[PDB]
């Protein structure tokens, strides 16, 4: 079992559907307040599914609603103007929709229903590609949404309506977008290998705060901020893995020898360092302490948009979602198992038929 | 859903067929759309991409007909140009067999074009040596002076020209126009021009660009590129200093430590390559290269249990080969674990995608058999190794040993002659032929064979006694 | 002398052998029987197809190829061994 | 009741290998040797409608039965080159009640390897069709206002205003009756729907439309209430008739000893210790085994 | 309850006789990822050439 991702609640999620990054979200969209997260998955086939897994079982799937247009980058944040309760954002190619998963209970395990209410929507002129969400500027208790476009433009909504929208200077293929709060900057990776950070108020006034010419174009960019001591910005390219400072230069870098697909710098352990886990296209997870591999596991499928969350009283369960439709919560396998032949007594070597065949073959040999 | 979006998302997920196809549609639909254009270019160039760092064939011309090392006869220990051949199998006069074949392995070099031609094609490289190391876009139609103005197009276009079409001259033209457009301030174009040079043949003109790129921004890429350049000029001790400089920049990089270990193994002082592979292990612990190398070294220095552990590690990390399972079989048998021995050889024979791999597995099964006794089973296994790979000299030698064990002297003589004709760098066929000749007489053939044995394994012992006895008979 | 050293792996392996020697013996004998079976099978198949370059009636032949380029020199080294 | 597609059994009897009523054989292949158990004995492989079977063909007692709701990965390996013809091999990875097995099937005679393809096909047909033989909550069943039918499924009775005696205020909902399964949506936030298959039903009685589950989906008692009871008993009797006529010949909607111990995928491990948190890595990790440490298992 | 007695003295060579040596067991070297990719790209072209 050693170096395998032992299985937890796992499932297959449709009929030859297709997902991408941003699909898998993991938070309290139910606003229970207990800490246990809930899986949310939306394909660009249309179906939005929410699960509360328990360690296959029928009642795990909270709901499996279907929207007409495809679904890109489901998110969970304070996307409502009034209250401080988490709401679920669904970004269709030319549509934005904030929902609210309200779960009412019945007097039996399966008498409880779940209603998603269209809190508000937004017609999108341009074709959306992906988005980020955060408290732009220094606001608190609000989660504004900055959506990108397939043709470069980034449009910002202040949680209620169309705040503004500015074109990215010099981009053709839209890359991964993120928002750093310790610097209040939108950070993207343009087609011309430039990791670029723009200050928010600069874009609001329309330019580049800073750039860094990494060797490739990045698949994902994940600004993580659970450490207030030394801030950092992670950028996973398609050939390398950078961790950049807040001024704009590489803090450190790893020259991966595989093809990454997803990564997630989760909770850290030591002082200053940050544990991270990356998913090969070779069906593996790697767990680095910022450069140094601390563990590795064989995943079942090619992980897309891994997450780590506390699911049903077990902290740090790894939730992976393939792009074909698989999904699996898992925990590392830490059981070194003796390499030894199975002492099986029932299964014996059938000497009769085997000796017949061997007599035939040896007869041929000694005859020729 | 939408064409451009679905194609770009196929690209993100590394499909590389679906993206090109939706873009081909999207390009037939609109003759004016550059997003899908460069996206299809990216997909095409990444279906075939392979990083230039670990592509070091060097051909057959650049081994003799190209002289770049300054010193002609430098001190032994500062140029690239352990267990004895009585334990570890060999490939040349020296150079014991290595773990982890990489396509940059030279493993010795020939002396003349004739010797390099009249030897097996894959005796100096992981691949057979060469002489020297509709269409989406026609390279003769586009004006690189106009794509150079647009860097977003220029970068993907250069990657396409360089890694897909392999047109180094047009790639260099584009890269020069691009670098002059950027006023020589982006290290990437410098690195690309340096690569164009390095595979054009101009090493110093490439080292210039790599140095100027290191001055801009330190990256592991440029460090490994300079390492290649310096190794091409036959300068190990410059590459090692550069690697330690890089490690001073990047404190725990695995590729730099692995390059240091590769250089130390090419110079053949394993006592430091093991230390650096152990550092790689302390960093990675899944590194196939360091694990395989330390495992082989542990197996051949009569410690097969530690090697079995090191290879069970690779088994634990999902590696599933024919080489790995045959290695596990050898280790299990020689570490005295008789329960998991032969099932590993069976998985090996199952996984072998060749006729030489099958022959090597049958050779090793014959070794297992002859260690068990029952010389008939080993006889059959060696004959099957011959059936599967006719040019398998070790099978000839061992089958001749078993034949002379039976009594058939002429069969053994012919088989040892065949073995020594196929692999002259080996010492066992020569020694055995000389021994059997001396046993029957024919001291001329015994001398001609024992002298070639001494030429193959010059520190042998029985060869020396044979030569002394022969030279004594001659007076 | 250069007498080798033995680590914890060796004593654990010898303890496993001392506690589970019978199963190892039995399974290795079964594997040896199956190996004899498969080797005899492949030897008979080779005799059928006559694919052995070494096979009363004494001979020995092996073919060497030389040269790059469109034209290769193929030399068969043949030998009577009697 | 039905175990052929839910378990993995070894040394099965000569009767349990026989085609169940709803089951149907598809393809067969002789001389398929079994490996991952080094008995070196031949056999015969069968790719049925619900499971894959292998019997020794010389001692037909020793055999294997692997269900399709207990397989994770099926891989074909084309190797063993020119020396003979290109022979294939089947690697099946199975996980039944948290125990991982792996079986290997070697086609000895290289003259008929086509079987290993069809299996893959039917396995997809087994997974793309689970609304036929499994129980599901709150799925995406309803279209704009009507039911989305399976391939081999048509509705029988269309009843409006059928309550659900498992909730409090979201009850009144339509009740669809079909030849494969019976469903009820909620007619108000129509994502509280239940889709019970006839295969999972154990007995439809009244105490009120009580429906019990067959020990697989647990003891899930479902209670519904309708308008005056005339149509109620009518629906109950017609439901019982459909249940019996289905159980006569099941559908399954598939379109087109120490034996275990020698087939473990892990290697001398049929277990998973309690997953506990790990302060070293920050991940949920399997419990460590009485003295072992993470930084001691990681190094070599 | 009797245990079989084993001789405490082994067989010791009293002269070194020149015996024909065998070649040594050969650990098949593993491959890199670039090498596997290059070989597969080399054989895929052959396959497409034969499949047209």
């Amino acid at each position: 079992s050693l170096f395998k991702a032992r299985d937890w609640w796992s499932t297959v999620l449709g009929d030859k559907e297709e997902f991408d990054q941003g699909c898998l979200c993991l938070a309290d969209v139910d606003n229970t307040g207990n800490g246990q997260d809930k899986i949310i998955v939306g394909s660009f086939m249309g179906y939005l599914r929410i699960f509360n897994p328990h360690p296959a079982q029928a009642e795990d799937l909270l709901l499996e609603v279907h929207l007409r247009d495809p679904i890109l980058q489901v998110e969970v944040g304070k996307f409502v103007s009034g209250t401080e309760m988490l709401h679920l954002a669904v970004l269709h190619s030319r549509k934005l929709c904030v929902y609210s998963v309200s779960g009412t209970l019945g007097n039996v395990e399966h008498g409880n229903q779940y209603q998603i209410k269209l809190m508000y929507e937004h017609n999108l002129q341009r074709t959306a590609c992906n988005m980020t969400y955060g408290s732009f500027g220094g606001v608190k208790g609000r989660d504004l949404i900055c959506i990108q476009s397939v043709d470069g433009m980034l449009m910002v909504f202040e949680q209620e309506s169309y705040a503004f929208g500015r074109f990215l200077p010099g981009s053709l293929l839209p890359g991964p977008l993120a928002y750093s709060s310790r610097t209040d900057s939108f950070i993207t990776v343009s087609s011309c290998h430039q990791v670029e950070s723009y200050k928010y108020q600069v874009l609001a006034f329309a330019v580049v705060d800073w750039t860094l010419n990494i060797g490739e174009q990045a698949i994902d960019i994940c600004i993580v901020s659970f450490i207030q001591s030394a801030s950092s910005v992670f950028v996973l390219g398609e050939r390398n893995f950078f961790c950049l400072k807040d001024n704009g230069q590489i803090q450190f870098m790893k020259k991966l020898d595989y093809s990454p697909s997803c990564f997630l710098p989760y909770c850290s352990v030591s002082e200053g360092t940050i544990n991270t886990l990356i998913g090969n296209h070779n069906n593996m997870l790697h767990i680095y302490q910022d450069v140094t591999l601390k563990w590795a596991t064989q995943l079942p499928h090619v992980p897309v948009a891994v997450r780590v969350g506390c699911l049903h009283d077990l902290k740090g369960v790894i939730v992976t979602l393939s792009d074909d439709g698989h999904l699996q919560c898992s925990y590392l396998g830490t059981d070194p198992s003796l390499f030894q032949a199975p002492k099986v007594e029932s299964r014996e070597l059938n000497y009769d038929e085997l000796d017949m065949e061997l007599k035939e073959l040896q007869k041929v040999i000694k005859n020729v | 859903m939408e064409p451009l979006l679905l194609a770009w998302s196929y690209f993100r997920r590394r499909r590389f067929q679906l993206c090109a196809d939706l873009c081909t549609q999207m390009l037939e639909k609109s003759p004016c759309d550059q997003a899908a254009w460069i996206l299809k270019a990216r997909a095409l160039t990444e279906m075939v991409y392979v990083d230039e760092i670990d592509v070091d064939e060097e051909g057959i011309a650049e081994m003799i007909l190209d002289e770049n090392a300054i010193a002609q006869v430098p001190r032994p220990g500062t140029s690239l140009k352990g267990p004895s051949p009585a334990v570890r199998p060999v490939t040349q006069a020296g150079r014991p067999i290595t773990g982890f074949l990489r396509p940059s392995t030279q493993s010795g070099r020939p002396g003349t074009i004739e010797q390099a031609i009249k030897t097996p094609r894959t005796a100096y490289t992981a691949r057979p040596i060469a002489s020297s190391s509709g269409p989406f876009i026609n390279l003769s139609r586009l004006n690189l002076a106009k794509y150079a103005q647009k860097p977003k197009l220029a970068k993907a276009l250069f990657e396409y020209i360089f890694h897909h079409e392999n047109d180094v001259k047009t790639a260099l033209d584009l890269a020069a126009l691009s670098t002059e457009h950027s006023q020589y301030k982006d290290w990437w174009w410098k690195v690309q021009i340096g690569k164009c040079y390095y595979r054009l043949g101009l090493y110093r003109e490439a080292e210039k660009q790599f140095k100027s790129a290191l001055k801009q921004q330190e990256m592991v890429d440029t460090f490994l590129y300079l390492a290649k350049v310096y190794i091409s000029l036959d300068q190990p001790l410059t590459a090692l200093n550069l690697f330690k400089q890089g490690l001073d920049k990047f404190p725990g990089e695995v590729t730099l430590l692995c390059g240091i270990a590769r250089i130390y193994e090419e110079m053949n002082n394993i006592s430091s390559a093991t230390e650096y592979y152990k550092e790689v292990l302390k960093q990675d612990n899944t590194h196939v290269e360091a694990i395989a190398c330390i495992g082989s070294n542990h197996f051949y220095t009569d410690q097969p249990e530690v090697a079995l552990r090191f290879y069970r590690r690779l088994l634990q990390m999902g590696v599933y080969n024919c080489q790995l399972f045959n290695n596990l079989g050898l280790c299990c048998f020689y570490a005295q674990q008789y329960d998991m021995t032969l099932t590993s050889f069976e998985r090996a024979l199952s996984l072998a995608e060749n006729e030489e791999e099958v022959a090597d597995v049958w050779y090793n099964l014959g070794h297992v058999a002859v260690g068990t006794g029952d010389t008939n089973l080993a006889h059959q296994c060696f004959r099957l190794a011959l059936v599967s790979n006719n040019q398998h000299a070790e099978a000839y030698n061992n089958l001749a040993v078993l034949e002379m064990r039976r009594g058939h002297v002429e069969q053994a003589k012919a088989l040892l002659q065949t073995a020594s004709s196929l692999a002259p760098h080996m010492y066992e066929p020569h020694f055995n032929f000389a021994t059997i000749s001396d046993k029957i007489g024919d001291l001329q053939r015994s001398y001609a064979a024992a002298k070639k044995s001494e030429a193959a394994f010059p520190d042998h012992v029985d060869t020396q006694h044979l030569i002394k006895q022969l030279e004594q008979h001659f007076a | 002398l250069n007498v080798p050293r033995k680590t914890r792996l060796y004593v654990d392996q010898t303890l496993r052998e001392r506690e589970a020697g019978t199963a190892m013996h039995r399974t290795f004998q079964a594997d040896l029987y199956l190996l004899r079976l498969r080797a005899a099978r492949a030897y008979v198949q080779a005799l059928e197809s006559s694919l052995s370059p070494v096979s009363r009636e004494p001979l020995k032949l092996h073919a060497v190829v030389q040269g790059l380029g469109p034209t290769f020199k193929l030399t068969l080294h043949l030998q009577n061994t009697s | 009741a039905l175990w052929e597609d839910r378990d993995v059994r070894f040394d099965v009897s000569s009767q349990q290998m026989k085609t169940r009523p709803g089951e149907v054989l598809i393809d067969c292949l002789d001389s398929v040797e079994d490996t991952k158990g080094n008995n070196g004995d031949r056999g015969r492989l069968l790719v049925t409608n619900l499971r894959i079977v292998w019997h020794s063909l010389a001692l037909p007692r020793v055999n294997l039965s692997i269900g399709y709701n207990c397989i994770l990965n099926i891989t074909t390996r084309t190797a063993n080159s020119k020396l003979r013809g290109q022979t294939e091999a089947l690697y099946v990875l199975t996980k039944c009640n948290s125990t991982r097995f792996e079986f290997i099937f070697t086609n000895l005679v290289p003259g008929s390897p086509r079987l290993y393809t069809s299996l893959i096909a039917v396995h997809r047909a087994y997974e793309t069709s689970k609304m036929y033989r499994d129980f599901k909550l709150r799925s995406a069943l309803i279209q704009n206002k009507q039911l989305r039918l399976l391939p081999q499924e048509n509705v029988y009775n269309k009843i409006n205003g059928v309550w659900n005696l498992s909730s409090d205020q979201g009850n009144l909902g339509t009740f669809f009756i079909t030849n494969v399964r019976i469903v009820w949506h909620a007619n108000m936030n129509d994502s509280f729907n239940v889709s019970i298959p006839y295969l999972q039903i154990r007995s439809v009685k009244i105490r009120a439309l009580v429906i019990e589950s067959s020990q697989q989906s647990g003891g899930y008692v479902l209670g519904f209430k309708i308008d005056p009871v005339e149509k109620l008993q009518e629906s109950v009797k017609e439901i019982n008739s459909l249940h019996k006529v289905y159980s006569a010949n099941p559908i399954f909607g598939v379109d087109y000893t120490d034996a275990f111990v020698a087939y473990f995928a892990d290697g001398n491990k049929q277990q998973d210790r309690e997953p506990v948190f790990s302060e070293e890595l920050g991940l949920a990790i399997e419990k460590l085994k009485d003295g072992f440490t993470l930084q001691g298992l990681w190094e070599v | 309850m009797f245990r079989e007695v084993l001789p405490k003295q082994g067989q010791l060579y009293v002269e070194d006789i020149t015996t024909m040596v065998l070649c040594k067991p050969k650990l098949l070297p593993l491959k890199s990822l670039t090498l596997e990719k290059l070989e597969k790209m080399q054989q895929a072209a052959q396959d497409t050439i034969h499949q047209q």
